[PDB]
Parts: structure tokens; C-alpha cells; sequence
């Protein structure tokens, strides 16, 4: 094979070769409405979807549960004040005790779902501040302790609904007889390590006070597996850090709440049994 | 003459490849082949091939014809389970000596259906039922009937037919599972509980015998020949 | 080969019961997942390319370490040329490999590795060796010292291997007498007749020519140096195009010589489990 | 040649190259039946054949006794009391004071033939056991000195029609004056040193004698060689050993005899001379 | 340049490889070949020609031509051998030294045919009849005309032609044979008894003398080439 | 070639006894199997190719064993060039495989296989020697010293050996100035005429200028260290298509010399053995 | 070339490149009758020729003396005592002082000739005994020195017309002073060192006294070179060694003669000077 | 790269064979010949031409 600018491979092996701010949304029965919600943001271009045979380890037969699961539950609110850093919630960890999608998740064996993701936060034209909320796939954050690495617990690395929350300075777990076995993500390295300027490469919305009151986003179900535990492997995770501080009519202490309404998507399960009972607290 | 260059890898011995190599017997008549019977054209050929699981690795029994008896009774239903077995067919201790598990332990990856059957060696009087469970990893271990039927289960009447197969089907997060006791790839449970109690006349012998047998699917497969730990060369 | 693909399947309330079967007979269940489960059609990918015979035996095997040395013209005593019978029984792995099955007919890859080191503490200096590595078929005369005659290697076959280069490489096709090399042998060579001496006709049982391949000579060129230079070659075997039939059990227990003997100790080979434990 | 995934061949030698109840069976004068034997086993699936000229290795004339020495010849009982392991016979050695066929064997030098066997052994319904029956083909059997290695004599090592039995546990022969060269195969080792569990990858039937009272194996002619000496090399060997023990009425001493029906099929001699007079005793 | 890398195998010296090399006498203009009678194109052509076998290698007649005789007489008629040999071409100290056996030597296997001849050189009276008996081994080896007979056998009459031919055949259960005397390749056995005792007239010698000979048929062939032990290069 | 198949037969009452011949014609019998035995089918799969004369004489053999110095500067004596005289007379193997044959037209195929070492105690260095293989034809100055014109090759061709690296190796036509190479030789080079001196005309018996090949001359290029450094050449040669005429019987008593003499006490090749017993 | 089991050759040279009883024959003015000879040998099946242009070699004109050379000549008798171990005749060297051919290879320089050889040995019916007669091509013969090699004198090596005898022992020639220069080959080792059950190899016949009395051998010219001196290089040689010792009515002392009869066939002469005048005695 | 494998003979000076060899003067422009009379294209050409032979090779 002459190739362009003489290619000829010797060995059987492959290896071996060279080198927009009205919005509507219906799920189940539920209904989320937003008149200023400044459009949505499919990750990375791909809308949950069904396993297709094609790509399909398993041979059990799925169970969907359709409009029982694929609902929008809404977590709990939380406050933000001036000197707040952020909030992190691991899905579908968050939605363990959610309806019957959390009974799903605990009786099947292997599950893959999309999510779909409402960030809600309204305040008036006379407040001053910025939310971003990013899709982070994989997220992992650092430890506590600078004396042993990867020692996090089950109980502490996945809080619930009542999520995490990020710090402002890293503190070393410095106790060597009980060791916390917590995270300690600071807020500016954005947990991982990384800068937080550079976490818009992930799938990110930007909650302005000005402009839109609500952040959509369509998270796709990505993992190197085609289905994968859900007990054990938290595929995603909403990170929701302030750019710019609240700031209302020069009062120092400013408050507005923001809440969460997730809704698994395309959501499927396999390999039915007794029920999982984790250890969580 | 023609202009080479010796690139990286040159005068090395690496033990996988296919080179050819200048034949020390040059002209040497070769006796035929002849169509002997049994011919393998491949190792899963021999993971196919039912083999008695050596249940019963406790104590007195272990490495003792008694290693393959499960022995069942005439007691009161109770819901204790009759055995119990970790799905890891390459490092489970009793699934580890099989054909199967010895096909395997030369191969780091395995995916694929399994084939559990059990033989009821019993008196021709003695019926009853069993519950054969296969539960897939994640959640506690059954240990008594009322958690096993919850996974696949498959209830098998000991009237006539001496025999039954459970099919474990293949429930795995990633396409291969590593041949090694492992805590993500695990394989699940699986387990045999008395659904009804045997009932045996009288004059009739009241401790039954069972024998299990574990082979591959037809969809079995392996890959990443690598050495076993069953064989060493003692100094 | 793309194997089968998983089907689909649903609820079903037939009275064909594929999933009871009688084992007495000598047939193995074909029962597949979709009969005893509710499955999902799935597209198959996985290929037994990888667990095929070639496959599984594509990968050279250390078979022996032949000894010799180049002792110093100071010290008398005679050269060390290692005589090495041909057998793949001196090992455990390509052996217990071998014996999944019970005939084989498999062309042969040899590879000689060659490594060499001083032995007396006077550091001196040997001049690059060559090795002759002659092999001598069944019959052929045994060289009795490593300096005669049967070193011309007039008919026998042999490889010069100047120490430091790649390591030395040939390929041998199937050499049996018989049809398929024999890895088991229930019998003997003799049969002990009524009417003769005992010694007559006594044989060691499953032991026959089928597996006589002759022995192969390694030795040292150079003639002794001042220093004395041990060396050691490997050879690493590979069979090709190979062959088998009638399946076995592999072996359990550790070897013990040629034969299917296990020694007094070795008879445990299982480890402890109680019946009812995950 | 450009294969898929340039194969091109530089030297001449092609190793330089790189990589069911009811039976009924009738042969000759003999005739088998059986109500509940549970089908046949095709050893391989291979019926016995005449040896083909296309793969003949001898010149001499072949003879074949047909009717002669293709009959069913019924070996000694055997009582498979609670306390027994095993038993083994040796073929065609076990067929060498059986009729005419003996005669042949001997008289020939070289020799091939295929195999019937039928294990018979019933029991009552109220019965409780399970034999297993497998044709280990090149049966070898491990030595009883730890000292020698295949050291065992020809007499000990073909017991003829008698048969052999399987040992519980292993004893080495410690008399080094005048060893014994006995075999001493132990049971779940099943003899050659593998494991028992495993035998089933060797052509067996088993007879559970709540289903059935029979077992019938058609074993071919496997050997290396197309014909080869009857009296030196044993093509085959029958090991019936029992998977469960024996067990009637809660009763301690329960027996039942096994039986042993071998009929040679399509055997063939070749090499006729003085008649073989074995040291045997 | 072109990329290379150099395989295992690479700057050996293996001593049954076909290379290429340079010519060092370049341009060199050749003698042309000449019809020389007598062109042997494969050493088994050589095997075909008939050579006395030295049978009597005992005390004195060893190395001397009286090997070549073996010497047959008036007696009356007994069953004790004539002559007895096994059929070990290649390790039988009486056939390793014919033309067959020096070029069996120098091959580790041989399979094929057999012809045994037998000149009879006695005078033109002497007439009488003899037994050649080949017996296949796994037996007692023939001592008596009463078991030769039952193996093949060839029974020549003396009377005109001077000469008998056996083709001892193809009996063997490998495809080939080793040129080691070996135990599990064994040959048989060849032996020469009276059938019925040569008879001479009055005035005429009684002491015949039979010569022995012995060559391979066409079906014959060798394999494996190898050195030979009948020569050594003292020191 | 699939040798002839071995045809069946049956029993027969005829009258053409082709059993019975007479040995006293110098015709061999081609009787076959068949004819005097019932014979059964039998498809040939055997071929004679391992057995023809190119694969009987296609291996390389040793011929010689050249030994050169380099001796110390620091000692007086002049180094040690080997000139060896062209013939495969010096060793038996290849001289007894070949006189199976009387002629033998066969192109030529030499290897040289070069192994150094140190003598003197003193572990020295001695730095990565070279050597020169000069051929000198019939008639060519023979060189007398390591460091004469000679040694130039102008004509002569030569081969430069770097120690360490893959084994010297040429090929060479059929260089016979007759048209067959002759391993024996009935006959002289002078008749001794009636009316002249008796030592002219006196030529050894069977000695003639047929297998005169010239010399080769082996010298280590390197000129001398302080540490004397011994090496021997060992030249392999391997007959290429080759061609033999008038077969004869191979020798059985051990050589002597270039001729066909034997020695006085070597002449008792065969062994003891009764005349009746297997 | 792509060849059967890719062959390029790179070097231009050739060598770079990788691997009955009745017969009557009549020969110009003489005639040979034998009612009783088993047909004849023609050595090597190459009926003698004259040199062909495709292969010659000479430039020179051809004398070929045809009637006057191509005859038969009787050499002398020889007694076939019971101790007599052979006798070896080597060619031309015999015809040496026989007629117009020993004048004709004396004259020409080169000579080439075929021969047939026709040995006559008649006995009753009543006598017992065997000759073979071999026609050995390049017939050397082991000296009788072992101090030295190729040591035998033309005078010695060239009985002429004689003959010469095989001897029953090796005697080495002692004498250190003036050494006899003498053949001394041993009759069962043939002279060349090879051993005489072999010599079969060569052309030959057997002139077995029971069946035949006399045996004829066409021998070829076979040499290196199409011509070659005749005085200098002797082609064939003839061998007689009684196979079986004469015998004869209890007898030990039974003579027989033997005669040779040998006619030039074919014989070409070139390159005609002065007479050779050799030394022989 | 391409599996190679240097076979006996490598890495040796025969001064009898006939390789291509890099050039050291690349692109170099050469004088182009011209018919000089006398051109010999055999050392026979030479052998056939008649030259005295110095017959009385004696003493003075
Ligand atoms: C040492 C240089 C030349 C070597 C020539 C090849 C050596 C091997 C020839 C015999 C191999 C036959 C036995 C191998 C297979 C087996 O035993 O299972
Ligand atoms: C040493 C480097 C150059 C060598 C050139 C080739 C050397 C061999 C040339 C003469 C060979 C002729 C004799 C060989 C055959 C024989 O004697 O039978």
C-alpha cells in the first residue's frame, strides 16, 4: 500500500501495526417550568438512551421502569450566603432515597440511567451574583489526610441527597489514631486538584443573577462499561461553586436558596435479588 | 548492497512470535497424519465438558471421593441453605480444580454463561424439590430461602429426572472478568436450599447424595494466555 | 468467529422443560441462557481466536539448562561438554500443558539462550566464545570428549553460536515414528516370555522408543583459556502447527520422573472450604 | 500473499514456516438387551472401522475373525459392597483367555479392534448409589515405590479378566530388597495423578440406579499408530468407580454385583508366527 | 534506509541452511559435465544392490572371507536352525556392515520391504529343500522348524537354480523403524532350517555352502539423516 | 515422490516362480511383497527425498583446524600463519561420505568459524583482532612472512574476518580441471622410462595433480600486542549441487593417510556374534 | 520465482546460488563360444562408445586401429588350487604386450577403450565351488608399508599380463632399507580397504560351478576425463575371488583353471609420438 | 520494522564481490570518454599477440 505524503504490515496482530428563556419540560408526572431559564445544554451532544443490543453485555432481561423512576425528585434546598464556597452532589448516589428509583437501584444488580439536571435559583433585579453548575463526569475529590491516599469511607464519599460541600483552605485530617476518612476538596482547585477556571471544559451552565434564574442540563449516561453497578460507581456529578459572591443593597447578610430537581433518563436495570442494605452511617 | 537500518527490537528473543526459522531437517519426510479419534480444535472444547464440583472442601472430606458428595436428608423443611459457592470459577477453592476452572487458570480473562447441573444419586423413592439460586454480586450474601429467590432461581423436582441445569447467565459491568479473587469483577453467589423437604418411605435409606457439575456455555470465551499456580516445579 | 449471538426470549409455559435433563447418559446439556431466563437479544463480539490450540501453545517454553564450561589450561581437569537427552519431561509447565492431551503431532521452534560468567576471583580475560550445539539422533555416536572425532558434525546437524549475537533459532518438523507423538504409553517394550531368564524382557512400564529423539551436545569451541568461563544454555521450545487428540485431565499433584507416578506426600492438592460459606 | 488481519515464505521446508430406556444389540452369536439402559455413548463419535488401505502401515494380509471374536464375552463379577473404591480393567488384556479372540492376539503380532462394553449392575428400587464407568484411553497408573519410577512389572500390571481396584489411600512400597512393582492408583487421583472430578472429560457413562441399571460405551480404536501389538500396548481401560456410596435400608452390609460385557469390533491382525507364551504369574 | 529488525536467529552459523553467498572465484567458466556412466541420483539406489552378509561372525571365521560361508552338510534331517538372525539392519552385528546397513548409518529411520537371497554354492548333485522363515517379534523367538513355519515362510528347492529370494514385508506398528537395536521397534526374526536334508550321490562333496544376501525393495526409504559409528578419526 | 503403492494380491497356483532367480547374472531380483505373500492395498505416502544426494551431502562438515598466533612483542618469536593445503583428506567423516562415490562434480560452499583466547597468565587486553583468509592457487607465491608483498591479494582472493561477528562464508563452482572430481586415482604422474635415472619418474602411487587446489594462508592482520592472543580457524565445507558417479563400498577400517592403505593392527571392523542366535 | 513446498537469486555466478546359458560373440577375426554362461553384464548399461565431438576434448585426429585392436586376447591360466584367495587383473595395463593394441597405446599419448572381459572357468557336476569376478573402476590397492603412503613403483602396481594375487593376512614390508614397494591387499578387505560383501556394488557376475562356467562383462570407459593416458591412469580393474572354496569327491587337492579372454572395444587413440619404452622390471 | 535475520557471511570483506556502495562524491559530472585507438577488452586479445622467446637462457 503506497500511501500518500510504501505501508506494508508484517505481523497477523493489529497491535503490532504503526502509528430561550422560556422552557417546559415534562417527565413522568411531573412538570418543571422556568420563564427565564437560558436554554439547556445536552453534554457532550448525546440524549439518554436506551442500551441497544449492539453494545450489550448482559443477557438478562431489562427492567424499565419508565414513568416510575424517570421523575423529577427535588432535593433539598440549600442556603446560599455571602460566604458560601460551593456544593457537590454525586448521582445517582443522590437519588438513593428518592421513590422507587432508589428501590430499583438497590434491588438490580447493574444499572445505567441519564439524568436530567434543574438548577433552580431566582432573585431580584436588585441582586448581585453568579452560580456555576458543572456536569462533572467521574468526579473524584482529594482526601484529607497527606498520611495515606485513597482512604476515603463508603459513609462520608457519598453523602446522599444532603450532598457535600467545598472548603475554602485544605485542612490535613492530622488525627493518626481514627483518621476522618473524609473529603476535603478545596473550593478553587475544585477538589481533583485542577484549577476551577479550566472546569468549564466540563458540560457547565452559568446561573447569572441578571440574566437567568434556572440551569439545565441533559446528562448522557458515560462510563467504560455499557451497564455498571450504581451501588458501587457514581457516574456523574453536579458541582455547584459561586463565581462572583451574593450581594444584595449593601447588606452584608444576604440569603437566597437554591434547589435541585433531577430526573433519571432512559433509566435501565438488570440482575434482580435481595435488596442491598449499605452501611451509610 | 541494499541500504537497511536496524530499528528497536533487533536481536531480541521474545517468546510469541511467529518468525520463521531455517529447518535444521531440511528434506525430511514427514510421517502423515491419520484421522485419530478425539480430535481438539480448541480449549473451550474442554471447558464444555460437565465436571464434578468438589462441594464439600471441609476438614476430613477435603482431597477424599467424600470432597464430591452434598449430603441432603430427610429433615424438617428448614431454609438453611444446602451449599453455598462464590461464582469465581478460576479462584473459588472448590470451582478452582474443575476443567473448567483449570482451563481457565491459564487465562486472565473469562466472559460468558455458565452451566451449573446437579445429579440427585438417590433412592428411586425419594422425592422432593429444590430451590438452585444464582444471585449476582452487590448486596448481602442468601443465606436463607427468603433472600435467594429473590435473583435467579430455578426449582428443581427430584421425582424422576436425576438432573438439572441452572444456566448462570452472564450479568457483568465490564466485558471480561479478571481470573483472580477480586472485589470489583466479582462473579456473584450461588446457592442450593430446600424449597420442599426430601420424603422418603419407609425402609428406604434416609440420607440422599447429590453431585455437582459446572461447564461453560456455548458463549464462553477467554483470552490472555498467562501461567497457572496450580503446578510447581519444587526447586 | 463471532460467536453465537445471545437471542432474545420471554415468558413461556410449554411443557418441553429443556432445563431437566439425565446426566447417566455421556451427553452434556446444550442448554443455553435464553431457555432458563427471560434474555435480551445482544449482538456477539467475543471470538475464541485466543484459546485456540496455536494459541494456546504459541509461546516457547524453557525445556532444560545445559551446563558447560571452559576451565583453565592451569587446572587439569577435562572440559564439561553437557549431553542433554531431548525431552520435554525435565520441566512441569510445558509438560503439564502437553498433558491436556494424549497425541500430539506438532512441528518444533528451538531457541538456544546463551549466558556465560567467570568463576575463579582472578578477574582475567576470555575472548568471545563459540558454541557448538550438535545434535545426535538415536544411534549416532555420543562424543566422549570435546575434542574428538564426533564433533566434525558430518551428518549431524549442529548450530555455531558465537556468544553475544541473537540468541540461536531453528525449526524441526514432526519427527515421530508413529502417526502422533505420544505423550501416554500403557505398556512396555518387551513382553516377558515363559520360557527365558527374568532379566530377559524386563522393561520399565510406559516406557517406548516413540519418545526417542536421540540427545543434543553443547559445547565450548574455544580451547581453555587462563580463566576458567562457565556458561549455561536455555533452550526454549515452541510447538507450530500443532495438533492434538483425546483430551485428558491435567495433572493435580506435582510430577515425579518420567512417568504418571506422584510421590508419598504430594496427595493433597485441594484446600479447605466448609460446604456453606461464600 | 497478503493475508488479512504480507506473508511471503523463504525456505523450502514446510516446518520452517511460521504459524432410550429399551437397547437391544446383537454381535455374532451374542445378543445384549437391557429395558432401562440410558442410550449409548460413541466414544469420540467414532464407530469402529475396518483399517482403511489409505492409511495402512503393514504389507501381510489381514485377518479378520468376524463372527469368531466380534461376540460378547462376560467378565468375572465384582460385589460393589459400601466399602469399595473402584475397580479397573485393562483392554484388550482383559480379552486374553476369552475365546478365540485370545487365540488371534496372540498367534498375530500386530493387532487392532475396537470395543462394546456394557456394565450391567440393577438394583432395587429402594437401592441408593451411583457408578460412574469412564474408558480412559492409554489408561497409565501410578506406581506404588517412591523410590523408582515406572518400575512396575508386567505380570502386576495386567491382571487379565480379574481386573484391578483403586485404594483409598496412597502406601509406598517400602521393602527395597524385593520391591513388589505393584500398582497402586488411589481413587480420587483416579490413579494417573489428576483428579477424579475431571475424568469426566474421558468418554464415561454413569449408572444411578434410581434411572438406570446399564451403561454402553463404543470405543474406537485410538492409538497413535493405525495397528500396533496386542500384547504389549493397551489400547484402552474401563474404570468403574463409585461417585456415590451404596446404601439400602439404613442396612450396613448391602451388596450388589457388576458385571462386565466386552465385545471386540471390527478387529483386525496382521504378522502370523509362533503363538505368544506370556510370563504372566 | 529501510527499517529493519533483526529476528532470533540472526549471525548463527547453523550448519543445514541454504544461503546465498558470494562467489570467490567470480566470472569462473566451468568444465562442462560429461555423460560418466554410472550417475547415482539418491543413495537408496545404492540400498537395491545385493551384498553378502557376513553370517558367521563367530571366533575364528570373523574377519576372514570364511565369514561369508555358511555351511550346510549330509546329516540327516534335524529341526535345529541353519542360520538365525534378527532383522535389526541397522544395529545386527552381521547385517550393520552391508551395503544396506552402512547407508542405513547414516539415517536414524527406515521403513520399507525387505529381500533376503540365498545363492546355494554346492555341486550340481546336491539336492534338497530348505525352510526361510521370517516371524514378526512380540514372540519366543524360533528355535524349531515346527514355529518357524508359522510365521512367513519360503520353502527353496534346490534342485536347479542356485538362488532363493524372501521379501521379508512391511509388518510394523510405527511408520518407521530406529537404526538403534531398540526394544519397542523391534524388527523379528529371519531363520533358515531343513525342510528336507540335502541329499549328494556317492563321489561328490558333502559339505555345501550357502551365501547370503540382502538389499531393499523399491518400497523402501530413510529419513533423519545422521553420523555413523563405523568410523572414527583417532585422536 | 509418493513412492509405489503396494499393490494386493491373493492366492495363486501359477507357474512362473518368480520367487526362484539365479544370483549368478549380475541383475538383482526385483521381486516385490506382493509376489510371495498375500498382500493387502495399501496408499504410499513415503518419499525418497530425504535420501538423494543433495540432502545426503547438504551439510556443511569440518575439514581442518588452522591455528594462528599473535604472539607478544615483548617475546622475540614471529607470529604463527597458518597455511593449510585445499583437501578433505585431513578428516574421515566427510572423506568416508564421499568415497561412497568414485566421481563427483559438486560446487563448493566453505564457512570459517574463528575462536580466540588468551595463553599467557598476564590477563592482558588485546584489542578486536582481524583476520585474513588468502586462497593461493596452484602456483601463487606462498607467503613467508605475516608482513610480505604476498599478503597484498592482488589477485588472490581473500576474506577479512572481523572476530565477533557472523562466521566467514563463500561459495565456489565446480573448479576440477577435469569434469568430475576423482576421490581415487589408479595411476601415477610419471612413467618411469627404461634409458633414465630411477629417481625421475618415482611419483607416489595414485597421486595426481587432479585434486591440486593450491593453498590457503590465515594470518592474523592485527600486528602484535604485549599479550600473545592463540586462534583456530575451523573451515566447514558443504558440497552444493552435487552430482556423484560409479558408486563403491564404504570404507570399514579407519584411514591412513591421503591413499587407500590401511594400517597394520586396524584390519578387524566386524564383531563377534554366534552363527545361530537372534 | 515463487516455488512450491519466493526463490530471487542475487549473485550473477552459477555457484552463489542456493541447493541366457548360450551366448557366441564375435569381435573382428575372433569368436567366443559358452553353451553355459548366464548371460552378460553390461556395467553401468553404457555399451562402449567412440568420443562423441560434443565432449572432445583433443584436437587431434583420431587412430582407431578397430579390427586390429578390438580382438580378443587370452591372457595366461591361473590354478583355482583350494588355497588360492583371488587373483586381480587391472586394464589396459595387461594389454599391455598383447598384439597391435599394446603397440598403438604405447605410440599415442592418449587413449580411451571400453572392454569386454569374458572369464572362462569350467567344472564337472561333480566339483563344488563359486567365483565372483568384479570389474572395479579406479581399482586401488592398500601398500604394504606402514611407515609410508602411496609407496607402491610403477614396476609393482603394473603386473602387466601376470596378474597379481590377494594375499590371506596383511604382512607390513619391514624392511626399512630398500622397502619392496609392493601391493599387499588383504583378499576379504578387497585391497582398498573396504570389505568384500560389499564389492557387489561394482559390476560383477558369479561363476558358480553348479550352474554357470564362464561370465561376461561389457565394461564402459569410465574416467574424470573423455581421454586419458593409457600407460599412466589404468581404468577398471578385474577381480576374481572365489566366493565358496573348490571342492571335489572328498578331494583336497582339486585344481581348476580360469582364463581370461579380453577384447578392446571401441578404443580410440590421439596425440602419436616416439615410443614409450617403460621400465617394468 | 521489517523481521529480518542476518544470515552467516554478514559483516565480512570478500574482496571478490560485487556490492553497491554509497557514493562519496555525489552528482559528481565526469569527463566523458573518448576513442582512444588500442582499446583491449580481454586479456586474450594480449596472450594472441607474437612475442620472442628468450631461447638461450645459458650462462652469459
Ligand atoms: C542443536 C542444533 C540442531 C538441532 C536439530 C533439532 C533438534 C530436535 C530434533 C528432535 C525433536 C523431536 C522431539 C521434540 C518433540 C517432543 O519430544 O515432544
Ligand atoms: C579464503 C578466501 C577465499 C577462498 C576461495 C575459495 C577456496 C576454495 C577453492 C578451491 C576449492 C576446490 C577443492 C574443493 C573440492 C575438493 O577438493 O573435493
Amino acid at each position: 500500500q503506497v500511501s500518500s505524503q510504501t505501508t506494508i504490515n508484517y505481523y497477523r496482530d493489529s497491535a503490532s501495526n504503526a502509528a430561550d428563556r422560556v422552557l417546559q419540560l415534562t417527565l413522568g408526572n411531573s412538570t418543571i417550568t422556568a420563564q427565564e431559564a437560558a436554554n439547556s445544554v445536552v453534554a457532550y451532544g448525546r440524549w439518554p438512551e436506551y442500551l441497544r443490543d449492539s453494545e450489550a453485555n448482559p443477557v438478562d432481561q431489562p427492567t424499565e421502569p419508565e414513568v416510575a423512576a424517570c421523575r423529577f425528585y427535588t432535593l433539598d434546598t440549600v442556603s446560599w450566603t455571602k460566604e458560601s464556597r460551593g456544593w457537590w452532589w454525586k448521582l445517582p448516589d443522590a437519588l438513593r432515597d428518592m421513590g422507587l428509583f432508589g428501590q430499583n437501584m438497590y434491588y438490580h444488580y447493574l444499572g445505567r440511567s441519564g439524568y436530567t439536571v434543574h438548577v433552580q435559583c431566582n432573585a431580584s433585579k436588585f441582586h448581585q451574583g453568579a452560580l456555576g453548575v458543572f456536569a462533572v463526569p467521574e468526579m473524584c475529590l482529594a482526601g484529607d489526610s497527606n498520611t495515606t491516599t485513597m482512604h476515603t469511607s463508603y459513609q462520608n464519599a457519598n453523602p446522599g441527597e444532603k450532598g457535600g460541600t467545598f472548603t475554602g483552605t485544605f485542612t490535613p485530617d492530622n488525627n493518626q489514631t481514627s483518621p476522618a476518612r473524609r473529603f476535603c476538596p478545596v473550593d478553587y482547585l475544585l477538589g481533583n486538584g485542577t484549577l476551577l477556571g479550566n472546569a468549564f471544559v466540563f458540560p457547565h451552565q452559568i446561573i447569572n443573577l441578571r440574566t437567568n434564574n434556572c440551569a439545565t442540563l441533559v446528562l448522557p449516561y458515560v462510563n467504560s462499561l455499557s451497564i455498571d453497578s450504581m451501588v458501587k460507581h457514581n457516574n456523574w456529578g453536579i458541582a455547584i461553586l459561586p463565581l462572583a459572591p451574593l450581594n444584595f443593597a449593601s447588606e452584608s447578610s444576604p440569603e437566597i436558596p437554591i434547589t435541585l430537581t433531577i430526573a433519571p433518563m432512559c433509566c435501565e436495570f438488570n440482575g434482580l435479588r435481595n435488596i442491598t442494605l449499605p452501611r451509610l452511617q | 548492497g541494499l541500504p537497511v537500518m536496524n530499528t528497536p527490537g533487533s536481536n531480541q528473543y521474545l517468546t510469541a512470535d511467529n518468525f520463521q526459522s531455517p529447518c535444521a531437517l531440511p528434506e525430511f519426510d514427514v510421517t502423515p497424519p491419520i484421522d485419530i479419534p478425539g480430535e481438539v480444535k480448541n480449549m473451550m472444547e474442554l471447558a464444555e465438558i460437565d465436571t464434578m464440583i468438589p462441594f464439600d472442601l471441609s476438614a476430613t472430606k477435603k482431597n477424599t471421593m467424600e470432597m464430591y458428595r452434598v449430603r441432603l436428608s430427610d429433615k424438617p423443611h428448614t431454609d438453611d441453605p444446602i451449599l453455598c459457592l462464590s461464582l469465581s470459577p478460576a479462584s473459588d477453592p472448590r470451582l478452582s480444580h474443575t476443567m473448567l476452572g483449570e482451563i481457565l487458570n491459564y487465562y486472565t480473562h473469562w466472559a460468558g454463561s455458565l452451566k451449573f447441573t446437579f445429579m440427585f444419586c438417590g433412592s428411586m423413592m425419594a422425592t422432593g424439590k429444590l430451590l438452585v439460586s444464582y444471585a449476582p454480586p452487590g448486596a448481602d450474601p442468601p443465606k436463607k430461602r427468603k433472600e435467594a429467590m429473590l435473583g435467579t432461581h430455578v426449582i428443581w423436582d427430584i421425582g424422576l429426572q436425576s438432573s438439572c441445569t441452572m444456566v448462570v447467565p452472564w450479568i457483568s459491568n465490564t466485558t471480561y472478568r479478571l481470573t483472580i479473587d477480586d472485589s470489583f469483577t466479582e462473579g456473584g453467589y450461588i446457592s442450593v436450599f430446600y424449597q420442599t423437604r426430601i420424603v422418603v418411605p419407609l425402609s428406604t435409606p434416609r440420607e440422599m447424595d447429590i453431585l455437582g457439575f459446572v461447564s461453560a456455555c456455548n458463549d464462553f470465551s477467554v483470552r490472555l494466555l498467562r501461567d497457572t499456580t496450580h503446578i510447581e516445579q519444587k526447586a | 468467529d463471532a460467536l453465537p449471538n445471545t437471542e432474545a426470549s420471554g415468558p413461556t409455559h410449554s411443557k418441553e422443560i429443556p432445563a431437566l435433563t439425565a446426566v447417566e447418559t455421556g451427553a452434556t446439556n446444550p442448554l443455553v441462557p435464553s431457555d432458563t431466563v427471560q434474555t435480551r437479544h445482544v449482538v456477539q463480539h467475543r471470538s475464541r481466536s485466543e484459546s485456540s490450540i496455536e494459541s494456546f501453545f504459541a509461546r516457547g517454553a524453557c525445556v532444560t539448562i545445559m551446563t558447560v564450561d571452559n576451565p583453565a589450561s592451569t587446572t587439569n581437569k577435562d572440559k564439561l561438554f553437557a549431553v542433554w537427552k531431548i525431552t520435554y519431561k525435565d520441566t512441569v509447565q510445558l509438560r503439564r500443558k502437553l498433558e491436556f492431551f494424549t497425541y500430539s503431532r506438532f512441528d518444533m521452534e528451538l531457541t538456544f539462550v546463551v549466558t556465560a560468567n567467570f568463576t575463579e576471583t582472578n578477574n582475567g580475560h576470555a575472548l568471545n566464545q563459540v558454541y557448538q550445539i550438535m545434535y545426535v539422533p538415536p544411534g549416532a555416536p555420543v562424543p566422549e570428549k570435546w575434542d574428538d572425532y564426533t564433533w566434525q558434525t558430518s551428518s549431524n546437524p549442529s548450530i555455531f553460536y558465537t556468544y553475544g549475537t541473537a540468541p540461536a533459532r531453528i525449526s524441526v518438523p514432526y519427527v515421530g515414528i508413529s502417526n502422533a507423538y505420544s505423550h501416554f504409553y500403557d505398556g512396555f517394550s518387551k513382553v516377558p516370555l515363559k520360557d527365558q531368564s527374568a532379566a530377559l524382557g524386563d522393561s520399565l512400564y510406559g516406557a517406548a522408543s516413540l519418545n526417542d529423539f536421540g540427545i543434543l551436545a553443547v559445547r565450548v569451541v574455544n580451547d581453555p583459556n587462563p580463566t576458567k568461563v562457565t556458561s549455561k544454555i536455555r533452550v526454549y521450545l515452541k510447538p507450530k502447527h500443532i495438533r492434538v487428540w483425546c483430551p485428558r485431565p491435567p495433572r493435580a499433584v506435582a510430577y515425579y520422573g518420567p512417568g504418571v507416578d506422584y510421590k508419598d506426600g504430594t496427595l493433597t492438592p485441594l484446600s479447605t472450604k466448609d460446604l456453606t460459606t461464600y
